[PDB]
């Protein structure tokens, strides 16, 4: 209902982050941010309201109302899986007793399920961003009012890579620099194809369960085009498959960090209004308010058995 | 459990020759087979992986093939820097098995030991307990025969060095462990080193 | 073309099956960095 | 990498050893122990998994060692119980992708003998030695004047009921003994005895 803004989304926010730097590994959810503001979107006024609404490509064609709900079945049915591979979403919000409109407490509690002294406010969040995604963020404090949001996957292979063959290959960095890394080898029939639109190879590898990743493997000097010309068009089109061949897939492991504070990207996709001093924030609290940082953090794991993600964001 | 049989045991060969040592398993393994090198003082060092591929870093030297069941390291040119003890690993199913370890040592011409012996000194003398020592520095091959001469006739402790890194030689330290009160009984210790250089052995002795 | 291998940087999708949403998303460019 | 916590241990008792490692990732590789025992007969100890799953372990040591990771301090963990005299060997820690590379290990050695210092021979008879009896456990460092001549024949250890004893010969010109000094340095770091005795004529 909404998952056609959400890869838009997800897209814009990618081009900027990687255009800011292609120097590092990049690795970050979407969906954790979009809630993260999505949620803040119930509880704002308006030129603030619409920014939001806006960087999240959201107004147009949809109201606000099938907008939040959209992501009530969002949240609802990804904390809904039928259980072979393991993935959950929490919603949290820390706040400090002081004023609440209670209006703003009603449509939290229902659209995205949630539920001084600086050192017992650090530990007590990051024991429940700890919590949900088993122990991968771990060590993700400013004032009264905290919104902090976390995922964690955790699915397996449907066809599972053999830990003997996995051998220590080169990988290309920068035409210069070539580092070994060990990479997982397996023959058969995947599901791989050529975009002719991208000059890239598309491969899926669907886990056991209700997720699938892809993986694209541009063209020499076609990584810029690559990143530029993926759409969610293009996705579902890929997504609609069965067409597959042989081939030997060689896939390297895999194990990276986000950890990106994003106040100053946002500002890049239109949502200025969000640390700013005119920034209203009045659907909140009763005795004002503003943000100061927006941090995300996420971690990655692919081995031979699955793939073990898990992100947070703290704003 | 796969039985990994390494042919052969100890072998010698001298530089630039061609040296080939086979490792056969007790079942099929699939060609998941890699060959370790390990010098004396120091950790094994990975040459080859798969049986076939070699790690990088290690010269064109070695090369090695074989199929399911009987696999082989050949070493095209040998050097200097090879000698050492040889392993073959088996890792297509747990648990992983080695095998028994290829020794390849150095060859030259053959050589005379020299021998010296030397009595208990009396800093030892006085705790109750003597030893007589009989060193054969510096001799080749390995093969040595020893004799223990006490008054015309015959606790013997022996120990071998690995190869010397220098000259390819052995040298075996002869410990004769005796008491106090034995040894200050007796008057001619003898120690005969019998080689292949000459049928004649190599005598000394001392009287206390 | 049977020899796909991974030995330049990529980009990778996470997306869920019945939602259709992309639930992460990344650049590879070295693993090492950790 | 560079593992450590090796040392002697009772017959019966338990030691955890560790392998620190630096310069790769150690959260994208597979990590397993190996031991070389005194035969010099390499076999296989303990096998982890990237992450914690799935440990492995021969029926050898199967419900005694436990293998575990710390990939947030990057270090391996091989936790040993019930230790018995099999069990004294080197002890490797190994990662692996098709190639590995191992450490240069760690001694274990589980024996109920008592520590005890090395009682320092002369050996004067040109050939010298240095009787090294009665001491244990495993090492001793001899040199030969400090190191200044290395240039010497250094025995392995014989064990004469649970204790060790070698010896250690050193060649010299004729011009030089006794007109220039000849010493045998003996160090013990298992009882801290660095011991060094001259060698006289007679
Ligand atoms: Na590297
Ligand atoms: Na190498």
């Amino acid at each position: 209902k909404i998952t056609p803004n959400l890869a838009e989304f997800a897209f814009s926010l990618y081009r900027q982050l990687a255009h800011q730097s292609n120097s590092t590994n990049i690795f970050f959810s979407p969906v954790s941010i979009a809630t993260a503001f999505a949620m803040l979107s119930l509880g704002t006024k308006a030129d603030t309201h619409d920014e939001i609404l806006e960087g999240l490509n959201f107004l147009t064609e949809i109201p606000e109302a099938q907008i939040h709900e959209g992501f009530q079945e969002l949240l609802r049915t990804l904390n809904q899986p039928d259980s072979q591979l393991q993935l959950t979403t929490g919603n949290g919000l820390f706040l400090s007793e002081g004023k609440l409109v209670d209006k703003f407490l009603e449509d939290v509690k229902k659209l995205y399920h949630s539920e001084g002294d600086t050192e017992e406010a650090k530990k007590q969040i990051n024991d429940y961003v700890e919590k949900g995604t088993q122990g991968k963020i771990v060590d993700l404090r400013d004032t009264v009012f905290a919104l902090v949001n976390y995922i964690f996957f955790k699915g397996k292979w449907e066809r599972p890579f053999e830990v003997k063959d996995t051998e220590e290959e080169d990988f290309h960095v920068d035409q210069v620099t070539t580092v070994k890394v060990p990479m997982m080898k397996r023959l058969g029939m995947f599901n791989i194809q050529h975009c002719k639109k991208l000059s890239s190879w598309v491969l899926l590898m669907k886990y056991l369960g209700n997720a699938t990743a892809i993986f694209f493997l541009p063209d020499e000097g076609k990584l810029q085009h690559l990143e530029n010309e993926l759409t969610h068009d293009i996705i579902t089109k890929f997504l609609e498959n069965e067409d597959r061949r042989s081939a030997s897939l060689h896939l390297p492991k895999l194990s990276i960090t986000g950890t990106y504070d994003l106040k100053s990207v946002l500002g890049q996709l239109g949502i200025t209004k969000v640390f700013s001093n005119g920034a209203d924030l009045s659907g909140v609290t009763e005795e004002a308010l503003k943000l100061s940082k927006a941090v995300h953090k996420a971690v990655l794991t692919i081995d031979e058995k699955g793939t073990e993600a898990a992100g947070a964001m703290f704003l | 459990d796969i039985v990994m049989t390494q042919s052969p045991s100890s072998m010698y060969a001298s530089l630039g020759e061609r040296v080939t040592i086979t490792c056969k398993a007790s079942q099929d393994i699939n060609s998941y087979l890699s060959w370790f090198q390990q010098k004396p003082g120091k950790s094994p060092k990975n040459l080859i992986y798969r049986a076939n591929r070699l790690v990088d870093g290690v010269p064109s030297r070695f090369s090695g093939s074989g199929s399911g069941q009987d696999y082989s390291l050949t070493i095209s040119s040998l050097e200097y820097e090879d000698m050492g003890i040889y392993y073959c690993l088996q890792y297509d199913e747990f648990p992983w098995t080695f095998g028994g370890g290829t020794k390849l040592e150095s060859k030259r011409a053959d050589a005379a030991p020299t021998v010296s012996i030397f009595p208990p000194s009396s800093e030892q003398l006085t705790s109750g307990g003597a030893s007589v020592v009989c060193f054969l520095n510096n001799f080749y091959p390995k093969d040595i025969n020893v004799k223990w001469k006490i008054d015309g006739s015959e606790g013997v402790l022996n120990s071998w060095t690995d190869q010397d890194s220098k000259d390819s030689t052995y040298s075996m330290s002869s410990t004769l462990t005796l008491t106090k009160d034995e040894y200050e009984r007796h008057n001619s210790y003898t120690c005969e080193a019998t080689h292949k250089t000459s049928t004649s052995p190599i005598v000394k002795s001392f009287n206390r | 073309p049977p020899e796909v291998k991974f030995n330049k940087p990529f980009v990778f999708l996470m997306i869920e099956q019945n939602t259709k949403s992309p639930l992460f998303m990344g650049k590879v460019v070295n693993p090492t960095q950790k | 990498l560079e593992e450590s916590g090796g040392g002697l241990v009772k017959p019966g008792g338990s030691l955890k050893l560790s392998c620190a490692a630096s310069g790769f990732a150690f959260s994208i590789y597979d990590m397993s122990w190996v031991r070389q025992t005194p035969e010099k007969r390499l076999e296989w100890v303990a096998y982890i998994s990237s992450g914690g799953g799935t440990t492995y372990y021969p029926d050898t040591v199967k419900g005694r060692f436990t293998i575990s990771r710390d990939n947030a301090k990057n270090t391996l963990y091989l936790q040993m119980s019930s230790l018995k005299s099999e069990d004294t060997a080197i002890y490797y820690c190994a990662r692996h992708a098709g190639v590995h590379y191992w450490g240069q290990g760690t001694t274990l050695t589980v024996s109920s003998a008592k520590t005890t210092p090395p009682s320092v021979y002369p050996l004067a008879p040109v050939t010298l030695g240095c009787l090294v009896k009665g001491y244990f456990p495993e090492p001793v460092t001899v040199t030969w004047n400090s190191g200044s001549l290395s240039s010497v024949h250094t025995f392995p250890a014989v064990l004469q009921s649970d204790l060790y004893t070698l010896s250690s010969s050193v060649t010299v010109p004729s011009s030089t003994w006794p007109s220039e000094t000849v010493t045998c340095n003996v160090a013990h770091p298992a009882s801290s005895t660095k011991v060094d005795k001259k060698i006289v004529p007679r």
